[PDB]
RNA sequence: GGUGAAAAGAACCCCGGGAGGGGAGUGAAAUAGAGCCUGAAACCGUGGGCUUACAAGCAGUCACGGCCCCGCAAGGGGUUGU
RNA sequence: GUGCAAGAGCACUCAGGCGCGCGGGAGAACCCUCGCCAAGGAACUCUGCAAGUUGGCCCCGUAACUUCGGGAGAAGGGGUGC
RNA sequence: ACCGGAGCGCUGUCUCGGCGAGGGACCCGGUGAAAUUGAACUGGCCGUGAAGAUGCGGCCUACCCGUGGCAGGACGAAAAGA
RNA sequence: GGGGAGGUUUGGCACCUCGAUGUCGGCUCGUCGCAUCCUGGGGCUGAAGAAGGUCCCAAGGGUUGGGCUGUUCGCCCAUUAAAGCGGCACGCGAGCUGGGUUCAGAACGUCGUGAGACAGUUCGGUCUCUAUCCGCCACGGGCGCAGGAGGCUUGAGGGGGGCUCUUCCUAGUACGAGAGGACCGGAAGGGACGCACCUCUGGUUUCCCAGCUGUCCCUCCAGGGGCAUAAGCUGGGUAGCCAUGUGCGGAAGGGAUAACCGCUGAAAGCAUCUAAGCGGGAAGCCCGCCCCAAGAUGAGGCCUCCCACGGCGUCAAGCCGGUAAGGACCCGGGAAGACUACCCGGUGGAUGGGCCGGGGGUGUAAGCGCCGCGAGGCGUUGAGCCGACCGGUCCCAAUCGUCCGAGGUCU
């Protein structure tokens, strides 16, 4: 009777949300990012729901967007392009999947995040 | 250095029995659909990949 | 078998709505009661209020009132014992929904951070003799 | 929640205003006390002009908890402190003037002479 | 003698008379009678009851569809109740009438690693005073040289959690036929959809 | 402290990133190949021949048996179940 | 540098520097360091030991006794932002 | 920043413990010790001895072997008894 | 006056132990012995009823805090059914405490001329993370299970379980001077407890929201961001997890029996519960009652599924691959959980993420107008924000497939 509500952990709240936002920034910069599995897993969760939030186009949730991450220029890229694509896409906008060999320097699993419209 | 210090010397028997409980265990690989490669389960093989086809730069 | 909610919700044979509309402002009049050996007494409960645990069914809420000597606290559930219960001086306005720092310093300091929502009274009086127009047709 | 140190108060006329619970005069290793148990409290302070004096061991009827006692009728009730009255070594309280309300908790104990004096009931 | 299967739904403190009572609802559900058991050909007093049907594809195998009456296989198996033997019909709820206490066997939430302070009940140690080394631990065990052994059956640290246990005496309050909900007192372990069944209680005399 | 009698000290090519090996030549000798005469035991390893999962132990010894390989015969190795 | 009464004390922060030479997950009993608590408020115990309250600035105020500086910034309390 | 008693008000010291944070502790890939060490294939036991038995006798059970551990035995370990 | 028993106390022996056995009392964890504190019971009475005095049987359980006690014998109050006596190195510092006795400082004493001596005194004063085996707690890997497989098993061992108190109806009656006050049976509850739940009670919730500040940031305002923790600070907190909250229970019944109460009954025309047999008789013994449980190497019992030779071993036992029925992999996940194990679903699909909607927490968001010299306030706006519980829903993730898998010994 422990962890009786689920989550993927390591690090700490601060560095959690930190590297979250980080890998998510560099994500939405190159659109497609190499990473390990657990990262990729709850990353694709958080980013899935987040992308639902980004899907709209209201000032409110937009400030809320840069209330989370950072540079507003990607928000330009987001509204004018990502919204009309994912306009007819609801509930699954990120394909993050596993890979072989693994991080051949410490034996850690691999994965990659993709755009997916 | 402190207290739990080896009472006596252990036997080669029990030594390599303690060792015996760990026989090195092999990994898992299934083939790729439309190629020749043993990709790990569910995982896409480095080249080839999955349905729809992507990446393809593991020469 | 699906929606376990809907199971637990249809189980609600209790749907008691013989009470007005309320918010963390005030409330005042009537509760219910028993007291005398075997019921028979109508011990109403006037005064303010405190906390509202709204589990839908376990909707039970503790009240602040002040009986001469000091003050009194009491949790009542919405669905049965509290006969008519009907408030009167409802009022409103509270920047929160958990009034506790009142049990701390309480007298005129109360009436200070205590305001009022005329709004509710307004719609109550509108609904009063718009129900005379309901005693007309529709 | 009372124990052999729990400083507690009174709401009576008689004399004392503060004592200190010693025991519970029940299941002797219970010690925990809600509206109903019996503290043999040691008197601590009183009024310098009258009967009953500071520091005499007295038996005591208990009321007012600070963590609401779970009511049968669904509800839950408590007062603004932790307090009550004395019982004497021949049953009943050596008191005669209640200050403020009580609960039917006491009524369920079957001690009416207290409750008739009780101004407000909960 | 009597009994029925069940799943835990709810626990609330409904107002019977004028009272806050812990009410666990138990969806006994469609529990069809299937393999009947007798001492001579089998071993003991038993009948087989299938909690609720939802397995066509994902189950296969003999199916007690062969048994004599089909009835397919439930979402989760039919079970042999200790002491029970009906007529030939589906038992559900109305066999238990308002105003009776029953035994109730639960399978309940596991935990895994469990410590002593919440397995048995010891005194941990000083949150100050002495060593802060010990903090939370049982302290001593057995005697010195003699006897010297940690006694067999001893109270130690390990597992506590998912256990199969029958509880004794709880009034049946009400009963619902149309969806199938038995209404009783307040306890039942397991998840809010975990596994639990009614037996006939062993009351006074 | 030790290659050889002398360096003739391994050129050309194959696996590797090299380190090391694999064919060569060489010399009587390449377990004389560059720390190179011998190369025990302790201690660490490969296949295979034999045993051990109903068991209470200063693990050895005595009678018997079952197995694998030497012995023409009888025999014998050793494995170790009772 | 800012703001904090003042300073270099404190926090945040300019240039400068570092991410401290293995990483990665599941998210135990237990451990180090820390947070909360009904209600009780030293019964703990060798003792308030540690933690815990107490903290700066303006005033109301400060006893015995005194070697007149003390005790005093006593104790007890009121006020503090825009 | 020494010692005794007492109360004042604050407290997880305790009633009495539960939940939460990292660093761990747990599984993995890389790298990996120590003091000691005749042996070991190391049980309960009433007996039995230089008087305190896993091993001798008897009696009883327990299929072979390993992690995460609580620390009762190994008359302790470390420095050839203060 | 006798003799014995038991080895808790203080002594005798000095025999293991001076090739480091570390100490009273306190905390911790128990286990036992019954010469028994309380509850059971029975006989006796110099036992009216109520209560007590004595002996015997009877452990299944229970036995509080506290102040001066540092403290060896405390004492008392407050209780309680009673506040058992003891073995276990004065049980247990590789579990802890460390007030204690036995170190170097230092002041009191005292004795000797002095260095020094004490079972005379006093303040402070530094208990070495690691488990090699047995032991205990659960978690697994081996092989058995003499066709192979997916389910339901019995119950033997073994374990838990075994506490008490309060008032009333009898009946203020029998008894009796009155006071007082019944056996028996019964009837409502609290305490110590074990079990479990979130429903209430009230708890944590590490980013679920809201008000505040020093700084720096976007972007100048509004607005928002880390920093102040390893969350800067406070207000609140569902589901989950939690105790004080909340439900549940000990018994009940049988069988034999003890201490003991009796029948028929002689030896012996009397007696006798005993010599032959019978009755009753404890919270105690076993079951009944709840847990474990087929490595109960006995692997037992049951529903059903599948099925020769398909190829050598010409006899003996097997071997050898595709299969059957099925399974193992990996994933998506989990009220399962250290891993393991356990459980579901796997493009056949609601298994997780997302959408979505319900509940639920924060408790009128930013932004526009309006008003104020203004900080703010008013309509917007119980609104904006939205982690778990309830699901409707295939967009993403469970693709694809990998390997393993009886040929039914024998009389």
């Amino acid at each position: 009777r422990h962890l009786k509500s689920g989550r993927k952990l390591n690090r700490h709240s601060s560095h959690r949300l930190a590297l979250y936002r980080n890998q998510a920034k560099s994500l939405l910069t190159h659109g497609r990012i190499t990473t390990t599995v657990p990262k990729a897993k709850e990353l694709r969760g958080f980013v899935d729901h987040l992308i639902h939030l980004a899907k709209r186009g209201d000032l409110h949730a937009r400030r809320l967007v840069l209330r989370d991450l950072q540079d507003v220029k990607l928000v330009r890229k987001l509204f004018d392009e990502i919204a009309p694509r994912y306009r007819d896409r609801q509930g699954g906008y990120t394909r993050v999947l596993k890979l072989a060999e693994r991080r051949r320097g410490d034996g850690a699993p691999l994965a990659l995040v993709e755009l997916v419209e | 250095a402190k207290h739990p210090v080896p009472k006596k010397k252990t036997s080669k028997a029990r030594r390599d029995a303690r060792r015996s409980h760990h026989a090195l265990t092999p990994p898992t690989l299934v083939p790729c659909p439309e190629c020749k490669a043993m990709k790990p389960p569910h995982t896409v093989c480095p080249e080839c990949g999955y349905y729809a086809g992507r990446k393809v730069l593991e020469v | 078998m699906n929606r376990g909610a809907l199971i637990k919700l249809v189980e609600s044979r209790y749907v008691r709505t013989d009470l007005p509309e309320f918010r963390p402002g005030d409330t005042v009049r009537v509760s219910y009661k028993v007291k005398e050996g075997n019921r028979t007494r109508i011990q109403d409960f006037e005064g303010i209020v405190i906390r509202i645990r709204r589990n839908g069914f376990n909707t039970t809420f503790t009240v602040r009132k002040v009986s001469y000597g000091v003050g009194v606290e009491r949790i009542f559930p919405l669905h049965s014992p509290l006969i008519q219960k009907i408030d009167i001086v409802q009022r409103g306005r509270a920047r929160r929904a958990k009034l506790y720092f009142i049990r701390n310093l309480s007298d005129r300091e109360i009436r200070r951070k205590l305001r009022a929502d005329r709004k509710r009274i307004d719609q109550d009086r509108a609904a009063e003799r718009a129900a005379k127009e309901e005693a007309q047709k529709a | 929640m009372i124990q052999p140190q729990t400083y507690l108060e009174v709401a009576d006329n008689t004399g004392a205003r503060k004592i200190m619970c010693i025991r519970v005069l029940k299941g002797s290793n219970a010690k925990y006390a809600t509206v109903g148990d019996v503290i043999v409290a040691s008197v601590k302070e009183a009024i310098p002009r009258g009967a009953v004096k500071e520091g005499d061991v007295v038996k005591a009827v208990v009321v007012r908890t600070k963590k609401e006692i779970k009511r049968p009728d669904g509800s839950a009730i408590r007062f603004d402190d932790n307090a009550a009255v004395i019982i004497n070594n021949q049953l009943e309280p050596r008191g005669t003037r209640v200050f403020g309300p009580v609960a039917r908790e006491l009524r369920e104990k079957g001690f009416m002479k207290i409750v008739s004096l009780a101004p407000e009931v909960l | 003698m009597k009994g029925i299967l069940g799943v835990k739904v709810g626990m609330t403190r409904i107002f019977r008379d004028d009272r806050a009572v812990p009410v666990t609802v138990i969806l006994a559900g469609p529990c069809p009678v299937v393999q009947r058991r007798t001492p001579e050909k089998d071993g003991y007093t038993a009948v087989q009851l299938g909690f609720l049907p939802q397995n066509p594809k994902r189950v296969n195998r003999p199916l007690k569809g062969h048994f004599a009456k089909a009835g397919v296989e439930p979402v989760r198996i039919l079970r042999e109740i200790r002491d029970f033997n009906p007529e030939g019909d589906t038992v559900t709820v109305e066999i238990f009438k308002p105003g009776e206490r029953v035994d109730v066997t639960g399978t309940s939430k596991g935990r895994g690693f469990a410590g002593v302070m919440k397995r048995w009940n010891f005194a941990g140690g000083p949150d100050s005073h002495g060593a802060h080394k010990i903090h939370r631990h049982p302290g001593s065990i057995g005697n010195r040289k003699t006897p010297g052994r940690v006694y067999k059956g001893k109270k130690m640290a390990g597992h506590y959690g998912a256990e199969r246990v029958t509880v004794m005496n709880l009034e049946v309050v009400d009963v619902i036929p149309e969806e199938n909900l038995l209404l009783v007192k307040g306890a039942v372990p397991g998840p809010n959809g975990g596994l639990v069944i009614v037996r006939e209680t062993k009351k006074a005399a």
